[PDB]
């Protein structure tokens, strides 16, 4: 209740990491494979890195 | 110890009475010694160095780094200082002793930030020939709280062992900060290892040829039975440079800086503002990178001009320009 | 060949028991703690050069008795295993291209005194260390990071600033602790924080988080960058956009040199 | 007799002890060791089934593992140290 | 488990749980490892209270130090049937305990305890045997073997004095 | 005569002896009170070495002297 | 001889003497008339520290009336026998705790405020050896005695001092090293050092910094002070009358009076309160003339007209001004202290530089 | 390639000879005086036959250390040295079962044995050069009935007595010359304890100090070793052990001498960024020995440290023994003599050889007068 003050949520956190890997992830046998699906009751509660 | 056989504790854990065998007297065991003792029938076989525990308290012991004492941080009357509390008793107790004081031990590293405090700590580690013991109060702290007292204590009696010695706590504003309670927090775990660095340096007796030196960023965060100053003797604060003091400063960079001389180095002083040792510490190294654009071997007096200004418009976007951390 | 195996096995075991060193004594001789359970005194056979192993090392055990036949280099953790690169970039410099105009002190203070010392042996002093990367996001900091790493072939490392953000305590400055001094044995690397303003704005639990947690890691690195520690040759790469969030202590100038504006 | 009786003690041997976990077989009893792990064990014709209930401790050899005889229930170190306070 | 065992083989055995806080406490976990001892200790307590077990021969006295410090299965009376409140004296209640220690010293006979203990208000029982050590810390200072009015009257005046340092201000429901 | 005998542990005890009597006999002498053996026995004087051919005249060893006991190591 | 393992005994439960027709044991045979066919003698059980437990039929060279159900004793490891008693089991930490020729720092170390050593004098030492006129009085033995005020105030020296000038025993002890996260062993470090210490009575138990097990909460939330302060509540234990704090006594020093606990507050636990104060006038001059004492000083000093420049200092400012006088003659390149330098020793450190730049004040 | 010089090889079973010789060849006056060594050098006559065993030994000795200087060599003999150890002294001279050869003891013996050749081949005025006198009052405890004053006991090293009284070896120094004499003899009394001191009444120039280290276990009947840490500075000030009036002698003469020797550890560091140098200096600090000085004594109470025999392994019955000895134109430079594996170690090197455990400690220092 206060990671979500904190980081806009503490799973938001796990989920930027994730992402910030994956925008320099685009050839590591080239081609893209791991596709990243995420998801939320809206897309309001995000943080503004995804 | 039972008097005329031990009890020990293996560390399979499992207890024994052992004996004496015949590498060994009635005297070589002491309490919290360990030794080694044989696998088919227990018998003391050759006594062994105290605890087991130390593993972490032997990644902050390294040896000496080697920098000189010719060139150095700030160029004020401030290293002599040092060199009167912690280099001097160290080289010499014979003056001491013709004084009749209690030699001086502690002191305060305190003040604006990029002074070079660390740099006098490791100039001084080559000139006195003194084992080096270089603490991060950062790496003091454990999840499970408890820890980081056993850690401190451990330290600090193995240091009295040693003899001639110089201990750097760095990076203490954590632990070493301030002090206060809470209702609900999570701040009272860190304090642990607070209270056991009052109780460590005052002892039941005082410290065993062990010079204390304390680098605080801020003097602003310091154990108010630290603050005293019965314990952390003389306390020398390493301030900004002076209008003088930056360039001599600047004079040694640039004398170990391939230059044609006739160069003022009064001049750059002036331009500059109250400011950090480490801004001109970055002129000669932006000044080198304006050498090879304009394909050089030296630096000569303009590029200095430019590099000073970047550094200034640095300081002019950010802050710490005569802060102390709010009240000196 | 033959000859050498041939008194080489004659210590050297069959099951070779691990340890792992705690510590030497200089007698030739150590006490080690096994992972299994029981201590041991050993001793060292000693064709493996008695100074060159040190706490913290993995160690060869014989099965009669236990000495030290040899010593195992190269580890990985669980915590390297998040530094080390699981890729290579491909794509490579000026896929950034635009907004080249200030590349000029990112090419010759990160890549060039790897490439050539020459042009600073003639100046002499200190080389060039650090940058840090600012301006509204869309300047390609990210990959620019990425990319200087491709040309000067030095070990690349790269943390996200989220996972020095833990939701416990005092294990953080330990894990940032660990970051530099995997760099300095290379004896190249370049490390690239991604987002070094995410260690002074996240926080999990107030109680094992909180400013706390923030405020150690900040004073860890300062540490780390420099301090007292005088290792190896680490270029350090920061992108951040969020520069008042930091110790001043950092982000003068005198630690990480030129600071580029995007 | 005060060596004799120390003599009768050394050339036995102790005791280790489980108790009763379940029933398996007439001749068979699964226990739970109070050092740990179960075990199958036997009995002496110096123990009768209509003597043995559940949680009642029974004595194994260390050298057989067989019960020879039922063992009284075993109580705390700890509790006994709270029965000496009382000022 | 084998303590509640224990007082099943034993008639009549009474368990004083003394100084419960934080071996009873809340769910907590979000702090410690430690702090899943708690829980998986507090589950005993009343698995062996309440079940197919329960106890009418064999007692429960549980002590706290401050009221709302536990978990709120301790908060539900059945296992805990009573919740006794046992105050801090009143103003002439201190009287009553004023007499009981009063027999355990050595004397010349004191009478005139009423108004000096009645108006020196601000303890609680124990503070009435700490006056009665504070009379023999004033009794040697006499060089004496008993207690007199002269050092009743200062003995209670003093402990006054020194317990000013702090308060206590505990919820009491 | 009466000698003295620095031991080990660093006390002195007496030994009553004769100047004629050899090193033999003196070694002798401490191992019926201490137990030990003549052949791990170095009597000292003079920070010269007393062997068991000597005596207590040929360096000139009278009364109120005090000699230093040492004990022997093998190996080599 | 070695080796033999170390045990506790669980309890003993005791098996008849051979003398009768039916068993020899308490307990039931499967087959009756029975006398040495599978019924033994006397038994205890004792508790490994190989980790199990052991029923043996114990020697009957160790009388019965030596086993208590929590006795240390020994055990032959080739075959479980309880061989003989021992003392009983201290950790570590707690056997370094005792005197070992500890230095006395007496009453010569101290100049300024008499009235703090008279107070601590009675608290302590005199209920020990006078503790015959204590039940004439009729009164209960005091716990320990509580020292408080700021820091640098003297508490810390005056304990060692009094404690070695008296030959009371004085155990070294501080605070956090009770707080260990094997806590139940190192809640047992606690249950030790009352253990060492009521064998080892009368006896001064000194803890240094009473902030980390005398914290004011034990209403705590969602952290890992709930595992503080347990090791603060095994301690109130042993306050508790069970007596065992009769003559062990406590001595604490603490440099915040605001956290205390409230069950640290009530007597019966620190029982006598000594306020340390800052000096007054005359007491700072005896504070300078005692480091003064040990020093070379010229003739031509007033000790008075040092006390009127420092203004309420408290002893740790004090040492560093005698200290400092005799850095300052050492810097000229003297080596006896001037009357001089006294003066200026005051003003080159009260643990602050200048009064911090005035431009309104 | 750089100048280092050369070791003996063990033969096996010998190296209680080999490791004790390069320590006493560092010092000066030794090595000088093998040298100078002729058939004419003046013998302490009162007869004796085992004079001319002597005379050969030290011939021994020269060669060894012609060998040692000159590179034309790699290795330096001692069989013709144990062989006229093996006539001189014939303990040397058996034979082990089940282990073989001839017999293996004793370094602290050995170099007691080889001062004592010395002392008659080069007389009594070198006996003097490594031997300290002692002033000597046996008085008894309270009122004296029986005193004598003894300097004619004397020793060559001083016997640091372990008896669990040492952290520091001056502690154990100081309870082994302190000691207490009962007595077996008929006064007008008996048995009465005398206090005795023995206070140093002269210097040597060059110090030995031997740390003791065996014991006979009396509780089991069997020799152990005492393991034990003891801190040796390796500037050595012996000023407590000295009577008031010899003490304030020497005091004043090493006060002056550390402030030249600090002179110098200043401008050392300055022209680096050799033994010419030191004698410049040399010509200086002797100005400063006081005008009463005399052969067989330091003009100071002050001594440096060039040597640590170290005994490694298991029991005393055992033993390989290498040894540390200084380089003779280093300071803090020493060379670790592993028999003929000989390697350049420092300072932290000679730190960790305090010892206690299996591993390296000392049995004997070797220091020499003259702080530096
Ligand atoms: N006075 C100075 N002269 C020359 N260089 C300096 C000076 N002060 C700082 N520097 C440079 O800055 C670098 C880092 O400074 P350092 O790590 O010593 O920080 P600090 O002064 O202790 O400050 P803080 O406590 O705020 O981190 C040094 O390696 C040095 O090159
Ligand atoms: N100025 C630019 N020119 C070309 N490509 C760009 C530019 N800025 C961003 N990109 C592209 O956008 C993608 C991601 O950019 P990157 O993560 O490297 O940038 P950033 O500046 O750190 O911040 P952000 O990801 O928020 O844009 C890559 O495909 C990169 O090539
Ligand atoms: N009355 C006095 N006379 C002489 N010296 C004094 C006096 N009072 C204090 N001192 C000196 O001041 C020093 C500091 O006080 P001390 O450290 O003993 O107590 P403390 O208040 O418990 O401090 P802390 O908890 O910070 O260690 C003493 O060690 C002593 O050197
Ligand atoms: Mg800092
Ligand atoms: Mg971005
Ligand atoms: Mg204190
Ligand atoms: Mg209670």
């Amino acid at each position: 209740s206060t990671r979500v003050e904190g980081s806009g949520g503490g799973d938001s956190e796990v989920q930027r990491t994730m992402l910030e890997l994956l925008n320099q992830l685009d050839g590591f046998e080239t081609s893209k494979n791991i596709k990243i699906i995420m998801a939320t009751n809206r897309l309001d509660i995000l943080d503004p890195a995804l | 110890i039972i008097k005329g056989k031990y009890v020990i504790n293996l560390k399979q854990i499992a207890k024994f009475v052992v004996g004496l065998g015949e590498r060994v007297s009635p005297t070589d065991i002491e309490e919290g010694m360990r030794v080694g003792v044989d696998r088919s029938k227990y018998n003391i076989e050759l006594p062994l160095p105290p605890r087991i525990d130390p593993s972490v308290t032997m990644m902050t012991v390294e040896e000496k780094p080697d920098v000189t004492y010719s060139d150095v941080g700030g160029c004020k009357d401030q290293i002599e200082k040092l060199r009167e509390v912690v280099e001097l008793p160290l080289l010499s107790p014979e003056r001491f002793a013709t004084l009749g004081i209690d030699p001086p031990k502690g002191i305060l590293l305190y003040g604006p930030p990029g002074t070079g405090k660390t740099l006098c700590a490791r100039a001084v580690a080559n000139r006195t020939d003194a084992t080096f013991i270089r603490v991060i109060g950062s790496e003091l702290v454990q999840k499970y709280v408890g820890e980081g007292a056993r850690m401190v204590r451990e330290l600090f009696e193995m240091a009295r062992t040693k003899k001639a010695c110089i201990i750097f706590f760095d990076e203490i504003d954590a632990v070493g900060g301030a002090r206060f309670d809470d209702g609900a927090g999570g701040d009272n775990e860190v304090q642990r290892t607070m209270l056991e660095l009052i109780t460590q340096l005052d002892g039941f007796d005082p410290r065993g040829n062990i010079k204390v030196m304390f680098a605080t960023n801020r003097p602003n965060t310091l154990d108010p039975a630290l603050l005293r100053p019965g314990r952390i003797d003389r306390k020398v604060e390493f301030s900004l440079p002076d209008l003088e003091g930056r360039a001599n400063i600047f004079r040694i960079h640039s004398k170990s800086m391939s230059v044609e001389r006739g160069i003022r180095w009064e001049l750059i002083s002036r331009l500059c503002p109250n400011s950090t040792g480490a801004e001109l510490r970055s002129v000669c190294t932006e000044a080198g990178m304006f050498a090879i654009r304009a394909r050089r071997k030296v630096a000569t007096e303009k590029d200095f001009l430019k590099a000073v200004d970047k550094v200034i418009s640095g300081y002019k976007k950010f802050s710490s320009t005569s802060r102390y951390m709010q009240y000196n | 060949q033959e000859e050498e195996k041939k008194q080489l096995e004659e210590i050297r075991g069959n099951p070779l028991s691990i340890g792992t060193l705690e510590e030497i004594i200089d007698d030739d001789h150590a006490i080690v703690t096994s992972p299994t359970m029981p201590d041991y005194y050993v001793s060292i056979l000693s064709f493996v050069d008695k100074e060159l192993l040190e706490p913290g090392c993995s160690v060869l055990l014989h099965h009669k008795t236990m000495s030290i036949v040899g010593v195992l280099q190269d580890d990985a953790d669980p915590m390297v295993s998040v530094m080390k690169m699981d890729k290579s970039p491909t794509e490579s410099y000026s896929d950034i291209g635009g907004l080249e105009s200030q590349i000029q002190e990112i090419k010759e203070s990160v890549e060039l005194p790897l490439t050539h010392p020459e042009l600073y042996e003639e100046m002499g002093i200190k080389p060039p260390k650090g940058v840090i990367l600012y301006g509204a996001p869309g300047t390609g900091k990210t990959l620019l990071a990425k990319a200087v790493a491709n040309q000067t072939s030095a070990t690349f490392l790269r943390i996200v600033g989220s996972e020095l953000i833990q939701k416990y305590l005092g294990d953080g400055p330990r894990l940032c602790r660990q970051i530099f001094k995997v760099a300095g044995e290379n004896a190249p690397s370049i490390v690239f924080i991604d987002e070094i303003d995410a260690i002074g704005t996240k926080r999990y639990d107030s109680n094992s988080g909180g400013e706390r947690e923030i405020q150690r890691t900040m004073l860890e690195l300062l540490n780390q960058l420099d301090g007292f520690d005088d290792r190896g040759d680490v270029k350090v790469i920061m992108a951040t956009n969020k520069i008042e969030t930091l110790d001043p202590a950092l982000i003068r100038p005198g630690r990480i040199d030129r600071k580029i504006l995007f | 007799d005060k060596t004799e009786n120390d003599i009768k003690a050394l050339q036995s041997i102790g005791q280790l002890i489980g108790e009763v976990m379940k029933e398996l077989s007439e001749e068979k009893y699964i226990v739970k060791a109070s050092s740990g792990p179960r075990y199958i064990v036997g009995v002496r014709n110096s123990v009768d089934r209509s003597k043995l209930k559940k949680g009642v401790r029974v004595t194994l050899d260390i050298t057989t593992l067989t019960i020879m005889r039922i063992l009284p229930r075993e109580t705390d170190p700890l509790v006994y140290n709270m029965t000496s306070f009382e000022q | 488990r084998e303590m509640f065992a224990y007082a099943k083989e034993h008639e009549p055995c009474i368990i004083f749980m003394d100084e419960v806080d934080a071996i009873g406490g809340r769910r907590f976990s979000e702090g410690t490892s430690a702090d899943r001892e708690i829980q998986r200790t507090l589950m005993e307590l009343l698995t062996q209270m309440d079940g197919f077990d329960n106890l009418g021969q064999t007692k429960i006295i549980m002590a706290t130090n401050r009221p709302d410090t536990l978990d709120p299965a301790l908060l539900r009376p059945g296992r805990l049937d009573r919740k006794v409140e046992i105050p801090l004296p009143n103003e002439a209640g201190r009287l009553e305990i004023f007499k009981i220690h009063t027999a355990k010293v050595k004397k010349t006979g004191e009478f005139d305890f009423e108004a000096a203990v009645k108006m020196s208000d601000g303890f609680n029982g124990a503070d009435i045997r700490n006056c009665a050590t504070e009379a023999g810390f004033f009794a040697i200072r006499d060089d004496r073997d008993h207690i007199n009015p002269d050092d009743l009257m200062k003995a209670v005046r003093k402990v006054a004095e020194v317990k000013k340092l702090e308060g206590t201000i505990e919820y009491q429901k | 005569m009466q000698i003295f005998v620095k031991t080990l542990t660093g006390k002195t005890i007496t030994l009553e002896v004769e100047p004629s009597d050899t090193i033999e006999n003196v070694k002798a002498k401490i191992q019926d009170k201490e137990g030990i053996p003549p052949d791990q026995q170095r009597l000292i004087f003079a920070g010269k070495q007393l062997e068991d051919g000597r005596t207590l005249s040929d360096y000139n060893i009278q009364k109120e002297s005090t000699l230093h006991l040492v004990l022997r190591l093998r190996g080599g | 001889q070695l080796p033999y393992l170390v045990a506790n005994v669980v309890e003993v439960m005791d098996m008849n003497e051979i003398e009768d027709k039916e068993n020899s044991e308490s307990t039931t045979q499967g087959g009756n008339v029975n006398l040495d066919n599978t019924a033994v003698g006397k038994a205890a059980v004792v508790k490994t520290s190989s980790r199990q437990t052991v029923f043996l039929p114990m020697v009957g060279l160790v009388d019965p009336d030596k086993l208590k159900p929590n006795d240390l004793v020994g055990v032959n490891k080739d075959s479980y026998l309880i061989l003989d008693t021992l003392p009983s089991e201290f950790d570590s930490r707690v056997k370094a705790m005792e005197v070992d020729e500890k230095p006395t720092e007496t009453y010569s170390d101290v100049g300024g405020l008499d009235k703090q050593i008279e107070e601590l004098v009675e608290a302590i030492v005199l209920p020990m050896k006078r503790a015959d006129k204590f039940k004439d009085m009729g009164i209960r033995a005091p716990k320990g005695a509580l020292m408080y005020g700021p820091p640098g105030t003297g508490k810390t020296l005056l304990a060692r001092a009094c404690a070695a000038q008296t030959n009371a025993t004085f155990l070294k002890l501080a605070a956090p090293q009770l707080v260990q996260m094997y806590i139940g062993e190192g809640a047992k470090l606690v249950r030790d050092a009352f253990a060492l210490a009521k064998e080892k009575a009368p006896t001064i138990i000194f803890i240094d910094e009473l902030d980390a097990i005398g914290t004011k909460r034990f209403d705590s939330e969602k952290s890992g002070d709930r595992e503080v302060q347990r090791t603060m509540l095994e301690l109130l234990n042993q306050l508790d009358g069970f007596s065992s704090d009769d003559r062990v006594k406590v001595l604490a020093a603490t440099n915040r009076v605001d956290v205390l606990d409230p069950a640290l507050l009530r007597s019966g636990r620190l029982d006598r309160k000594i306020e340390f104060p800052l000096p007054s006038e005359d007491s700072r001059a005896q504070i300078l003339q005692i480091h003064s004492r040990k020093m070379t000083t010229d003739d031509d000093i007033n000790w008075q007209e040092l006390a009127r420049s420092t203004d309420e200092f408290n002893g740790a400012q004090l040492k560093a001004v005698t200290v400092e006088a005799g850095m300052i003659a050492l810097r000229n390149g003297q080596s006896s202290v001037k009357h001089e330098d006294f003066v200026e020793g005051i003003s080159e450190v009260q643990a602050r530089k200048s009064k911090s730049v005035s431009f309104y004040a | 390639f750089a100048q280092l010089p050369v070791g003996f090889k063990n033969m096996g079973n010998t190296c209680y000879l080999n490791a004790t010789l390069q320590a006493l060849y560092r010092v000066n006056d030794l090595r000088d005086m093998i040298l100078n060594y002729n058939p004419s050098q003046g013998v302490s006559n009162s007869g004796a036959q085992d004079e001319e065993i002597h005379k050969q030994i030290v011939i021994e000795m020269k060669r060894c250390f012609e060998n040692l200087q000159n590179k034309s060599f790699k290795s330096v003999l001692p069989i013709v040295l144990l062989n006229t150890l093996r006539k001189c002294y014939p303990q040397f001279a058996e034979r082990d079962s089940q282990g073989g050869f001839y017999k293996q003891q004793d370094a602290e013996e050995l170099f007691t044995q080889l001062f004592h050749s010395m002392s008659i081949v080069f007389g009594d005025k070198f006996s003097e050069d490594f031997r300290i006198q002692f002033k000597t009052t046996i008085k008894d405890t309270a009122n004296d009935n029986d005193i004598t004053v003894k300097e004619n006991e004397s020793d060559s090293k001083l016997q640091c007595h372990i008896s669990g009284t040492t952290n520091f070896m001056r502690n154990g120094l100081l309870e082994g010359l302190n000691e207490k004499i009962e007595k077996r003899s008929d006064l007008t009394g008996a048995n009465s304890i005398y206090s005795v001191e023995k206070k140093i009444s002269r210097l040597p120039k060059f110090l030995t100090v031997q740390y003791v280290r065996f014991f006979w276990k009396r509780s089991t009947n069997k020799k152990s070793k005492i393991l034990r840490k003891v801190v040796f500075p390796f500037q050595l000030d012996v000023a407590d052990m000295l009577t008031p009036e010899y003490a304030a002698e020497k005091v004043k003469v090493r006060d002056e001498l550390r402030k030249v020797e600090k002179e110098k550890n200043e401008k050392e560091r300055e022209i680096k960024r050799n033994e010419s140098e030191k004698d410049q200096w040399l010509e200086e600090y002797k100005k400063h020995f006081p005008p009463n000085l005399e052969k067989g004594e330091n003009p100071s109470c002050v001594y440096n440290l060039i040597g640590v025999i170290t005994h490694q392994g298991a029991n005393s019955e055992s033993g390989h023994y290498q040894a540390f000895i200084r380089d003779e134109l280093d300071e803090n430079k020493w060379y670790k003599f592993n028999d003929d594996k000989v390697s350049v170690v420092e300072k932290e090197k000679i730190e960790s050889l305090a010892g206690g455990g299996e591993s390296d400690s000392a049995l004997i220092l070797m220091y020499k007068g003259f702080g530096l």
